[PDB]
């Protein structure tokens, strides 16, 4: 992925607000509650049967704060997200067979989740520099089907 | 424990202070203090050799220190393991260099539930000395007047406006703050600007003390002040409107000016009953005509 | 298919947009443009630089639309009838341009309507606006 410094400086400084033990798990609360049969994924979770149920879960939080913690990983290596995720595209691909729409829509999510918080500094630009990043992780995280 | 706090050096040429106009700061504070507006210069944590320049607000203390606001001096942030949202009643001051220690709402990191601490153009809290004095705050960016509620139509501030608020008191080294659940338990002030007075009740509790009632507030522009109560006592309110206008990215008007709110209550020199509050805008209403200061719901 | 959960939610989050709706149409679009700028081709004569009043123009035009969906949501395939028309019979527009179009409006009221973007009303809005976009992207004369 290919930033601006413009870009650069705008996607990093909004990065550094975002709360990263909560903002993880509300983008994967938010997929689950948005596209349900993600749920099927985690099934391990317990109850996942109601919007605060799933918001409320601790084992989602939890699991959250890990993706997060990978994109986090990503901003520091725009230039080689298929080198860093290669372990984590065998997983998703080969050993759980996620199907990528997924990855794009996790990525959505979490730009819908970004917006939420951070509104009118969240302008077009800035999300536009947010997309080549979310897209860069989801073909990334899908290199092994490619 | 909780670590030492460390006064901000402002000399550096990363910090340069913000003399600009519209950049003004302006505090209520009951011994001095004063929010200051600055443009910091800081490196990124998730790129390397990166310098982003931001525009922030310190903290002065009344011994001349500034300080920054983070995890350690700022309001316990409420639990998230329900859809529900208590506040803690009692919360840890952070020792500072000075002696002194302190107590601020919020850091500018992204948060959930409890909309009136999520402050973006103000703060408040308190200062308290090496001497165990307290000067307790709530200063920010003041709500312009030619941007307030009703003034695009009538050239002249219009209407209600109901804010949701937090008070914070010192009793026994920590900072003591009214009921707050999601609302479920919440204090709630509210504006006449057709009558320019303000009315509403700091809700109390085992830890804050008693509640602090609004009783004859006036408003003017931006700026309230006259008299509350509580416990029997008789304490003077002044506070302010806070946040300029937002507008859409077209330039056009979303919402009005003074969408937060603070100010302090003072009972006395070094009373502990003396307070800093500090809130959100919950709705308002331009072309409504009540006289009365009965809350929008 | 949408559940009556869903349409109350769409109701009462549109319903807020009130007359500003223009000013998140022309937003959205804004986003659009720039953050996938493949769907400009579908707009080969319009100045879409920052400013536009052609851009302002539309957005008010989809706004409208989406308000006139939102008070028909049980029977939108009548209601939007010339408007399926000219997406699907005259214009021929990919259907992958309207996942993007409703991305980007999902990103304009999250931005704008905090309060009122909760995860299960971010789930109504992402179903209507799939709904909608059906219906706009079928010939069914
Ligand atoms: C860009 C999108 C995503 C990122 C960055 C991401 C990242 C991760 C990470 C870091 C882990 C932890 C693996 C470990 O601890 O070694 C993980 C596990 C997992 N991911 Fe994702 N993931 C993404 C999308 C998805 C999607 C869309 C799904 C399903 C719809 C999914 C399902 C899972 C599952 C089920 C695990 C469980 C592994 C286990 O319990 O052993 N992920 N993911
Ligand atoms: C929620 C989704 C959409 C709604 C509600 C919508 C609605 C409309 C409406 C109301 C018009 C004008 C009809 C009139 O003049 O009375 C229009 C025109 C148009 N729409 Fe859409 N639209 C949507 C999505 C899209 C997308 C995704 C594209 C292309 C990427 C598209 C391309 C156009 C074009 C090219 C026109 C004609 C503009 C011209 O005069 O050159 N629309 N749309």
């Amino acid at each position: 992925v290919h930033l601006t410094p413009e870009e650069k400086s705008a996607v990093t400084a909004l990065w550094g607000k975002v709360n990263v033990d909560e903002v993880g798990g509300e983008a994967l609360g938010r997929l689950l509650v948005v596209y349900p049969w993600t749920q099927r994924f985690f099934e391990s979770f317990g109850d996942l049967s109601t919007p605060d149920a799933v918001m409320g879960n601790p084992k989602v939080k939890a699991h959250g704060k890990k993706v997060l913690g990978a994109f986090s990983d990503g901003l520091a290596h725009l230039d080689n997200l298929k080198g860093t995720f290669a372990t984590l595209s065998e997983l998703h691909c080969d050993k759980l067979h996620v199907d990528p729409e997924n990855f794009r829509l996790l990525g959505n999510v979490l730009v819908c989740v970004l917006a939420h918080h951070f509104g009118k500094e969240f302008t077009p630009p800035v999300q536009a520099a947010y997309q080549k990043v979310v897209a860069g992780v989801a073909n990334a995280l899908a290199h092994k089907y490619h | 424990p909780i670590p030492v706090l460390r006064a901000v050096d402002t000399t550096s040429p990363n910090i340069v202070a913000d003399t600009s106009t519209d950049r003004e700061q302006r505090t209520f504070a009951t011994q001095g203090g004063s929010v200051k507006p600055f443009t910091i210069t800081k490196p990124s944590p998730y790129i390397p050799g990166l310098m982003l320049t931001n525009q922030e607000i310190l903290y002065q203390a009344p011994d001349g220190k500034y300080y920054d606001f983070g995890t350690y001096n700022t309001l316990i942030m409420p639990s998230s393991s329900t859809s529900a949202r208590v506040l803690p009643n009692s919360h840890p001051m952070q020792p500072l260099d000075s002696g002194g220690k302190m107590i601020a709402c919020c850091t500018n990191q992204t948060s959930t539930g409890m909309n009136a601490l999520r402050l973006k153009s103000m703060q408040f809290g308190a200062w308290m000395s090496p001497s165990k004095t307290v000067s307790l705050f709530a200063g920010g960016t003041p709500a312009p007047t030619d941007t307030l509620q009703g003034v695009d139509t009538a050239g002249r501030p219009t209407g209600k406006a109901t804010y949701e608020v937090i008070g914070l008191r010192v009793k026994n080294d920590r900072a003591v703050t009214s009921s707050y659940e999601t609302v479920v338990t919440g204090s709630f002030l509210t504006v006449n600007f057709n009558t320019g007075k303000l009315g509403g009740t700091i809700v109390g509790n085992s830890e804050f003390g008693d509640s602090i009632e609004m009783r004859d507030v006036n408003v003017n522009g931006n700026q309230f002040s006259g008299t509350a109560s509580s416990g029997g006592h008789t304490g003077q309110v002044s506070g302010g409107l806070f946040a300029k206008e937002e507008r859409f990215y077209s330039g056009t008007l979303e919402h009005p000016s003074g969408g937060e709110i603070g100010g302090t209550v003072n009972f006395g020199s070094n009373s502990p009953l003396n307070a800093s509050f500090g809130g959100t805008r919950r709705e308002y209403n331009a072309a409504d005509t009540s006289t009365d200061t009965s809350h929008l719901v | 298919v949408l559940s009556p959960a869903d349409k109350t939610n769409v109701k009462a989050a549109w319903g807020k947009v009130g007359a500003h709706a223009g000013e998140y149409g022309a937003e959205a679009l804004e986003r659009m443009f720039l953050s996938f700028p493949t769907t400009k081709t579908y707009f080969p004569h319009f100045d879409l630089s920052h400013g536009s009043a052609q851009v302002k123009g539309h957005g008010k035009k989809v706004a409208d639309a989406l308000t006139n969906a939102v008070a028909h949501v049980d029977d939108m395939p009548n209601a939007l009838s010339a408007l399926s028309d000219l997406h699907a019979h005259k214009l021929r527009v990919d259907p992958v341009n309207f996942k993007l179009l409703s991305h980007c409006l999902l990103v304009t009221l999250a931005a704008h309507l905090p309060a009122e973007f909760t995860p299960a009303v971010h789930a109504s809005l992402d179903k209507f606006l799939a709904s909608v976009s059906t219906v706009l992207t079928s010939k069914y004369r």
